[PDB]
């Protein structure tokens, strides 16, 4: 049900992918990697198939299922799902830290008097150069949250294999001038940048 | 606790072109008046009727019955009551902890070396001429939790279905009484409702398919009849009687699975049925864990889970 | 070894219909319920829905029903998927799955999913716009509301390559592409010379490129 949106490890390290919910119809275990289908790995919440290494393993005690996973190697770098039945969670993107240390250079841009000019408003949260790519956006005018209008890209990687990606928050001039300013926040493993634009 | 194969009985007489009773008296030995139950030692035993070994073989006895008797070569059969006895050293056991689902422990645990009357009947969406339930009605499945894993019903009223062709051509008509069926149905719902954590129920028809699920399909007078029962399952409930629009067909899916046959089509006359809604096949609307609600559509499964309804209570073991 | 094989996805208009198909190799394809499950652009799985092949019955999602059929053919062994009136947010990777001989979950075997991309039925065009450095110094070009992919841009007739940056396009709900390019400056060359992009789009090819200023 409940799953963490990404994770991160050193090689050879052991981590825990954790999906509460469940709701006690015990637990599967799938490792999907980009554009291959998902292939199953863990049955009968504590069972593997041939073909699984000794690495994996996971238990449901409850309603939170967990997957471990020990001394994590090069294969281990992909999306992992729970599921019940016909239910999956959202995955948890695990990234093996290839290139240590990272932080998201972000850029924020108001909309134009151009756009303006034709009653149309765009605000551009710009983000690039930051690892493991799984970051979270936010769209702030004032204080409060905007969850209307706003369109976000997957992260992509750069030639340097650290990830980029950006947002975009259409809105009505109207609205884009009645009020003080706004505000786009990522978050990237724990930290948060905020970036703020006013109507001058 | 090991699965064999057993014969049949039969109650039928070698006189008549019937299919049923002139199979059955070689495929079968003729009942024997020995009847020895034995409520053993009040010992409680664990029972699972949806791994059961004897639908399978029933199943097979079906098969062959229709394989040899129906031709494209017109007789009037009826469904005889079939028996199931098995030899020495492989003996049934029977269940009669009175409301049991059929998978779990059971008290008052009987000992007959052969089943009772069982008439092999198949039918869609609703399981007619059936065995009433004693107290309660029973939901059964290996867990309601999965939505691929079929859901049988026992009623505790056996409800009146009347099939009827007059003298429109192949044009038919079904009679229910109305209010009996509102009844039970709402009974079910309160049913549905407990075991679903006071969950609200609805009723509505088939997503879609081939017309033998799509809609209540049988065979009576050796006639294939598809019965239109959307007003059966009329979520807003109407209160007198209701009239079921059916049909007769000569192209059918082979209830096996072989394509579709061809048959004559139906001999001139009155063509009546009157039998017993028992059972009512269902099957849950997957998805929609947030939602409020739980959505029902009937019929699903194989034809074996016919014959497990009938078999919910007897298992073969070793000696 | 069982194996199931999908070639019918591609790109789509709004409104419209789409139909998937799923073959399968290895096993008695009467028995074992077919899945029909969908995956959105960097979101999680979604399940649509199940046919059983014998004759046909089905189970829909309550999202779908209605929208959503499912077929088979059985000669052919295969089975397939209508999904009709769709929406850009239909935009997914689509699969047929299976799992073991015991009935249906967990799904042991999948298909190889198919991209199904929702899209605008006309060109419309693009409609470049300027990002003007306020006051550390960065610039860039907007284009957005275009169709269909792509758009080649570079600054000032491809005269730089260090310093600029063009991301990827998205498809916003309105079913029409736009990204943006942006390069850093030193905050001491604004003034001397001026800047232009260059968006061209081919599809409708309209080198329409416009400058920056604050
Ligand atoms: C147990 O089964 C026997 C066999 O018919 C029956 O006589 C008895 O009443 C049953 N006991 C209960 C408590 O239902
Ligand atoms: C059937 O009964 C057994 C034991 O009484 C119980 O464990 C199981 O959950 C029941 N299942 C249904 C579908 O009622
Ligand atoms: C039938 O079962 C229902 C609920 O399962 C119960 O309320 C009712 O009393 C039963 N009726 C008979 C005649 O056993
Ligand atoms: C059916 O599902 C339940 C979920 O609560 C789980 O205990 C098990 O998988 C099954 N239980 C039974 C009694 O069949
Ligand atoms: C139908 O049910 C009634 C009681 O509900 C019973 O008396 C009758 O024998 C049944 N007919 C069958 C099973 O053919
Ligand atoms: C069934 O319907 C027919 C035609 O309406 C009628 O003649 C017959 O008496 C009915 N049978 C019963 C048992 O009501
Ligand atoms: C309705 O639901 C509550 C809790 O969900 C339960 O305690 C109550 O018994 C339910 N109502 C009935 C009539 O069972
Ligand atoms: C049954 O009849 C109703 C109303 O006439 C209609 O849904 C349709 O004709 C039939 N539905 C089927 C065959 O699923
Ligand atoms: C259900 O019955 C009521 C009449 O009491 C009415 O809405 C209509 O006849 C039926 N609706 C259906 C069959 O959809
Ligand atoms: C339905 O049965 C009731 C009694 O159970 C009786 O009034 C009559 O036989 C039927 N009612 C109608 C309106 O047909
Ligand atoms: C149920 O049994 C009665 C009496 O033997 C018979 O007339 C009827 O045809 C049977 N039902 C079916 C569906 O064959
Ligand atoms: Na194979």
């Amino acid at each position: 049900l409940t799953q963490p949106a990404s994770m991160s490890a050193s090689p050879g390290q052991s981590v825990t992918i954790s999906c509460s919910g469940t709701r006690h119809i015990i637990s599967a275990w799938f490792q999907q990697y980009p554009g291959k289908p998902p292939k199953l790995i863990i049955f009968d919440d504590d069972k593997r198939p041939s073909g699984v290494p000794s690495r994996f393993s996971a238990s449901r005690p409850g309603d939170t299922a967990s997957l471990t996973i020990s001394n994590v190697q090069p294969e281990d770098e992909a999306t992992y799902i729970c599921n019940t039945y016909e239910f999956f969670g959202g995955g948890t993107r695990l990234t093996v830290l290839s290139q240590p240390k990272a932080a998201p250079s972000v850029t924020l841009f108001p909309p134009s008097s151009e756009e303006l000019q034709a009653n149309k408003a765009t605000l551009v949260c710009l983000i690039s150069d930051f690892y493991p790519g799984a970051v979270t956006v936010a769209w702030k005018a004032d204080s409060s949250p905007v969850k209307a209008g706003v369109e976000t890209t997957t992260p992509s990687k750069q030639s340097n294999n650290k990830y980029a990606a950006s947002s975009y928050l259409s809105l009505t001039p109207e609205q884009w001038k009645s009020h003080r300013s706004y505000s786009c926040q990522v978050t990237h493993e724990g930290s948060t940048v905020e970036k703020t634009v006013a109507p001058t | 606790d090991a699965d064999t194969t057993l014969f049949c009985a039969s109650d039928a007489k070698a006189h008549e072109t019937e299919v049923h009773n002139v199979w059955a008296t070689h495929a079968c030995v003729p009942t024997d008046p020995n009847p020895q139950e034995i409520h053993l030692e009040n010992v409680t035993e664990n029972f699972n009727m949806w791994k059961n070994n004897m639908v399978e073989q029933m199943q097979e006895d079906v098969i062959s019955l229709w394989d040899q008797s129906l031709q494209p070569p017109k007789i009037s059969f009826d469904p005889i009551p079939i028996h199931y006895c098995t030899p020495a050293g492989y003996v049934i056991l029977k269940c009669n902890d009175k409301n049991f689902n059929g998978t779990g422990p059971c008290k008052n645990v009987s000992s007959v070396q052969c089943t009772h009357g069982i008439k092999p009947v198949v039918s869609t969406q609703l399981l007619l001429n059936g065995s009433l339930a004693e107290e309660e009605i029973i939901i059964r499945s290996e867990n309601l939790t999965n939505n691929a894993k079929t859901i049988i019903v026992h009623l505790n009223k056996s409800v009146e279905i009347n099939c009827t062709r007059p003298s429109d051509i192949r044009k038919a008509y079904c009679e229910i009484n109305g209010t009996k069926w509102n009844k039970v149905l709402k009974q079910v719902t309160e049913k549905l409702k407990e075991h679903f954590n006071n969950k609200t129920i609805i009723f509505q028809p088939p997503s879609g398919g081939d017309l033998e699920i799509t809609m209540h399909s049988f065979n009576c007078r050796g006639e294939f009849f598809y019965c239109n029962t959307t007003q059966l399952f009329n979520n807003t409930c109407c209160n007198g009687t209701i009239t079921l629009p059916c049909k007769i067909k000569q192209i059918i899916n082979m209830w096996q699975g072989t394509g579709q046959a061809m048959y004559a089509p139906p001999i001139d006359g009155k063509i009546n049925c009157v039998s017993n809604i028992t059972g009512i096949l269902l099957t849950r609307d997957g998805g929609a864990n947030n939602t409020s609600n739980e959505t029902f559509r009937p019929g699903g499964g194989n034809i074996k889970d016919n014959w497990r309804s009938e078999l919910y209570k007897y298992k073969v073991v070793q000696i | 070894h069982v194996q199931l094989v999908q070639s019918g996805g591609g790109v789509k208009k709004i409104g419209a219909a789409v139909r998937i198909s799923c073959e399968v190799t290895g096993y008695k394809f009467m028995d074992q319920l077919i899945n029909w499950v969908r995956q959105a652009p960097g979101q999680g799985l979604e399940w649509m829905g199940w046919m059983n092949p014998t004759y046909g019955q089905v189970n829909y999602s309550w999202r779908f029903e209605g929208r959503v059929t499912m077929t088979r053919d059985m000669d052919t062994e295969t089975a397939f998927m209508e999904l009709r009136g769709l929406r850009v947010d239909d935009t997914a990777v689509y699969y047929c799955a299976r799992g073991p001989s015991g009935e249906n979950y967990p799904f042991h075997y999948w298909g190889q999913g198919v991209r199904v991309v929702v899209s605008s039925p006309s060109t419309k065009g693009p409609s470049v716009f300027p990002l003007a450095p306020s006051s550390t110094a960065a610039l860039g070009c907007l284009v957005k509301d275009y169709f269909p992919e792509p758009v080649t841009v570079s600054w000032n007739s491809g005269a730089l390559t260090s310093g600029v940056h063009t991301f990827p396009a998205v498809l916003q709900s309105s079913g029409l592409y736009s990204l943006s390019s942006v390069v850093t400056v030193p905050s001491s060359s604004l003034g001397t010379q001026t800047y232009i992009c260059n968006v061209n789009h081919k599809p409708s090819n309209t080198k329409v490129d416009k400058r920056v200023e604050p």
